[PDB]
RNA sequence: GACCCCAGAAAAGGUGUUGGUUGAUAUAGACAGCAGGACGGUGGCCAUGGAAGUCGGAAUCCGCUAAGGAGUGUGUAACA
């Protein structure tokens, strides 16, 4: 029972982020390239999938 | 109180959408605190309330007396504040000195109830005992030696059967 | 293309300030495209506005002050979104009606709100079937004669202050007044003149 | 059941055609080797893109159909089913051959045909792209797409020709304009300034 | 390429003196005093004015990586001037579905008790970092107050509860439960 | 509020459908109409485009008033069965009109392009009619 | 990482850094940020159970304009 606010709050958290397809790894919203060594910084991105 | 008026609000419009009008062969089925038409309590602990019987006490601390409780349910639900230091009604959200009102719902039906749950909880043994005999409740033997929770189940059981 | 669509508009300023030596200098607060199809269709008979870049603007007037001096003093004052209106009417007569055809814009979510709104306790008219976006809000409502109806006033939004996804649904399905804005003149140009 | 291309991925052998000594040959898997409006006139498709092989290497039938489509489908995508025109500029002429193993060992080695490569030279022309000038980048990115079904390094280049033929795209008109050259479908025909004159007359009039 | 010179300068407000020891600045405010040494960093800081106090950063003979260093630098220092005069303020609010967070401030507000974090028997002792104090707002009914003079020390205190309330083996696109960083600001709020 | 609002359109047109159309499920907003009040609504507007037929109604308690708004796919299917300038022309003149416009030249130009469903080259080289229609 | 034979590597990637090629924008105000607008015909046509810019097949216009695609994506049964 969040409230909007709130919830928006946490899926900053949780739920707005990118995914790095090669090795998974968890991004800002913003990323471009993966942070991880052992993708080689790869440009394959996708978004992080809604439960909606 | 807000989460009562949210589900009584529910209920309420699924009763007057699907249903039929007030002017229908049944009259008036939207359900309102203020008729007694529903209740409070938990069935597990074996203790419920209507403001039915929370009028009664009130008139009693205060046919005609039938008439006295109906027009108290009107004021112990609603958007109307109860001033605990004047000790009187009002329909203004602040006093005239602008401090906030509780409504009456919660400063005069829910707050002995959770005087009540926040002594037993706490042990506090003076604060239960003045308590009991505030609310003028009787208990019996083998059930005022328990303590806790199930000293919580049976105060309000007799309390509000 | 860029090239001559900047050179177009530098053709087009410098022959409407040439035509009409009487105008507006006007802000353009946060007002539509609707609001200002409004406003040219209300002045559309006999006077003219121009809007663009306000570099586009002081590059063609700093160019146009050698042949047509005076201008300079618009220099130090075309700033922010603002733009002119031309006429060959009077003042008074283009600011009262540019204050009466204003609009009734609604409340969009994410902005700031400079009016101060309360709803009424009235019946709302619409069906029992908006509960949930009162019940957001918190404002307390029950059924009267099949429809929805506010039991009490509840102070809704305050003076800047930014206004909720929840608020400018409601607002925009009780469908009541918001706070409303337009374009205010800033400043005026009689033949090289400054007044308020 | 076919081997891993790497095994025949260079020119090691003499070039082994399809011929009275070697029969028995299956067909090339690549049967087409024009796609899009092949119909279209020399002046429609004014520019040509080319994949360029870096490696003296044989390429597989097999690959050479698999960039065919890879490029077609792109093109088709990008530009409309008659937008531009491919030509593979590869034949794969040159068989294979396998030692099959189930006589015993290498005794009797000599193989069998398994199927046909094309021998690429560095600097030759693996496919072509003629189009509009305003679908440059689209062939680019056809020919790289197509550059994933090959096994070497191979070089995108937009040729200074005029479409499919070979005269470049800055003297091309002028050269139309005074009647040296004349369209013929999707190529032009250079008419030099020698023969009959009832040649001659035929044209300027 | 070797740049000749890479240079930024900050503005020191009047109630604020910053001293240099070699390359260890220690900006004193109102609220404080903070130290922070860059000996990590070969950059020249030199105090430019009696006047406006200009505190300048020089990089001579620098690659690409290590002309990044100048407004790193700077921005650390703007952070000590800030945190001296203003403070640094994080308010957190804490999130649940159905188990509401318990969070008792310990002695003097240095440790943080989460109680019934997704309605579990274990008990988070988080304790923030040294000069670093936390309190439960009277405003908000679930939110937290950070203070401190270093925002380092401050943000990483409120991490720590952030990185303390995690759900583990759920679907954490749903299970949305926590205490999270709600704003940053200031206290004094100039 | 002229004692009623029953301004909300309306979606269909040519056939007469009643039970199959909308009408049905939005009548409640009103309740006066029902399968009788949509049935006179459309025995009168059947003709008058018999396509898709956007229209707003106004309600006078038990009969209905169902004006047509003049909209550009409408009228150029109906007047169907070419140029036909002067045609849409006389179409041009009971219309909202309002278009923005700053001549009449633009609304003629408007509907010549909304026709484009060829009539482009006429906005290119258009110097009959201008002004025209007022 | 580290020297003929030679004693281990490929396609493909990198917003790590370095050099080079070509092109484009920009004091007529680039780029990036923050902040406003993002309209009418028109809920354009054919499609259907509903597809209103956003499942699709074609079209690809005009006016007001500083500008706004009869639409880049998210989203809705469709709207919003
Ligand atoms: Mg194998
Ligand atoms: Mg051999
Ligand atoms: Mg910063
Ligand atoms: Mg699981
Ligand atoms: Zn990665």
């Amino acid at each position: 029972i969040i409230e909007p606010s709130l919830r928006q709050l946490a899926q900053k958290y949780n739920c707005d982020k990118m995914i790095c397809r090669k090795c998974y790894a968890r991004l800002h919203p913003r990323a471009v390239n993966c942070r991880k060594k052992k993708c080689g910084h790869t440009n394959n991105l996708r978004p992080k999938k809604k439960v909606k | 109180y807000q989460t009562f008026q949210r589900i009584v609000e529910n209920v309420n419009v699924i009763i007057s959408t699907y249903g039929e009008g007030e002017s229908g062969p049944m009259g008036n089925i939207m359900i309102d605190p203020v008729l007694g038409t529903v209740g409070f309590g938990s069935g597990l602990h074996g203790w419920a309330f209507t403001l039915k019987q929370f009028a009664e006490m009130y008139v009693a601390k205060f046919a005609e007396r039938a008439k006295k409780v109906e027009d108290m349910m009107k004021k112990l639900w609603g958007d109307r504040y109860f001033d605990p230091a004047n000790g009187k009604f009002s329909k203004s959200a602040t006093s005239p000195e602008g401090k906030k009102l509780p409504r009456t719902f919660c400063q005069l039906i829910l707050d002995p109830i959770f005087k009540v749950f926040d002594a037993i909880m706490n042990f506090k043994k003076e604060e239960t005992a003045k308590l009991i005999e505030k609310l003028d409740i009787k208990l019996d033997s083998e059930d005022k030696d328990k303590e806790g929770k199930p000293l919580l189940k049976a105060v309000m059981r007799r309390w509000l059967p | 293309d860029r090239a001559t669509w900047k050179s177009n508009y530098f053709l087009k300023i410098i022959q409407l300030l040439d035509d009409y030596p009487k105008c507006f200098i006007v802000g353009a607060d946060n007002v539509g495209s609707k609001q200002m199809q409004q406003i040219r269709m209300s002045l559309r008979g006999k006077a003219v506005v121009l809007m663009g870049k306000n570099t586009m603007m002081r590059k063609a007037i700093r160019g146009h002050l050698e042949n047509n001096p005076a201008l300079e003093k618009l220099l130090p004052h075309i700033r922010g979104n603002v733009g002119f209106v031309f006429t060959k009417e009077d003042l008074t007569e283009i600011r009262d009606m540019l204050l009466a055809n204003k609009v009734p814009a609604a409340a969009r979510a994410g902005a700031i709100a400079p009016c101060e709104v309360t709803v009424p306790a009235q019946n709302t008219g619409l069906g029992p079937e908006k509960t949930s976006f009162f019940q957001a809000l918190g404002i307390t409502t029950k059924i009267s004669r099949g429809t929805i109806e506010i039991l009490s006033d509840v102070q809704l939004i305050k003076t800047g202050d930014k206004v909720g996804a929840s608020e400018a649904t409601l607002l925009n399905m009780l469908n009541i007044s918001p706070f409303s804005f337009g374009l205010v003149i800033q400043q005026v140009f009689d033949n090289g003149s400054i007044y308020n | 059941g076919r081997r891993p291309a790497r095994c025949y991925r260079y020119c090691k052998n003499k070039p082994y055609p399809k011929s009275r000594f070697c029969r028995g040959v299956p067909d090339a898997k690549i049967r087409i080797f024009d796609l899009g409006r092949k119909k279209a006139k020399v002046d429609e498709f004014p520019l040509g893109g080319h994949m360029v092989s870096d490696e003296y290497e044989q390429l597989s039938s097999e690959a050479l159909e698999a960039a065919r489509i890879c490029a077609n489908k792109y093109m088709v995508k990008s530009c409309g089913r008659d937008g531009f025109h491919m030509r593979v500029r590869l034949h794969p002429f040159h068989v294979i051959r396998i030692n099959k193993m189930l006589q015993t060992g290498m005794r009797g080695a000599f193989g069998k045909p398994q199927g046909t490569v094309a021998r690429v030279h560095i600097g030759q022309v693996i496919m072509s792209i003629r189009t509009k000038l305003q679908n440059e980048e689209h062939v680019i990115e056809a020919l790289r797409r197509a550059k994933f079904k090959f096994p070497g390094r191979q070089k995108i280049h937009i040729s200074k020709k005029w479409g499919f033929t070979k005269f470049n795209a800055d003297e091309f008109e002028d050269m139309v304009a005074k009647k040296c050259l004349i369209p013929d479908g999707c190529g032009v025909k250079y008419v030099p300034s020698h023969g009959p004159l009832d040649k001659w007359r035929v044209l300027h009039s | 390429m070797k740049t000749i010179l890479s240079n930024q300068t900050v503005d020191i407000p009047e109630n604020v003196d910053i001293t240099l020891k070699g390359r260890t600045v220690i900006v004193k405010g109102p609220r404080g005093t903070l130290r922070r040494d860059f000996n990590h960093i070969n950059v020249e800081l030199s105090l430019l004015g009696k006047k406006k106090k200009r505190l300048r950063v020089d990089k001579w003979w620098g690659n690409r990586k290590e002309l990044a260093t100048v407004r790193t630098i700077c921005s650390h220092v703007q952070n000590m001037i800030k945190g001296v005069t203003l403070g640094f303020r994080y308010k957190m609010r804490s999130v649940y579905a159905h188990f509401p967070i318990n969070v008792v401030i310990q002695e003097n507000g240095s440790l943080v008790e989460i109680r019934n974090f997704l309605g579990e028997k274990y008990i988070r002792r988080v304790r923030m970092r040294p000069g670093v104090a936390c309190s439960v707002s009277q405003a908000q009914k679930d939110e937290l107050i950070l203070e401190g003079n270093d925002i380092e020390l401050v943000s990483n205190s409120a991490a720590l509860i952030q990185q303390a309330t995690t759900v583990k083996n759920k679907d954490i696109r749903k299970f949305l439960d926590g205490i999270y960083v709600s704003e940053k600001g200031t206290v004094q709020q100039a | 509020p002229n004692e009623i609002k029953v301004v909300y359109l309306r979606c269909t047109g040519g056939e007469v459908g009643a039970t199959s159309a909308l009408a049905p499920k939005i009548g409640p907003l009103g309740l006066s109409p029902k399968k009788v009040g949509d049935d006179i609504a459309k025995a009168t507007g059947d003709w008058k485009g018999l396509r898709i037929t956007v229209k707003l109604t106004i309600q006078n308690r038990q009969a209905q008033i169902e004006v047509v708004p003049s909209a550009s796919a409408l009228i150029i299917k109906a007047l169907k069965e070419i140029t036909f300038d002067e045609i849409v022309n006389i179409a041009r003149q009971m219309r909202h009109r309002s278009l923005a416009r700053e001549l009449s030249g633009t609304i003629k130009e408007i509907l010549g392009t909304a026709q484009s469903v060829h009539p482009h080259d006429i906005i290119d080289d258009i110097n009959s009619g201008a002004v025209e229609c007022p």
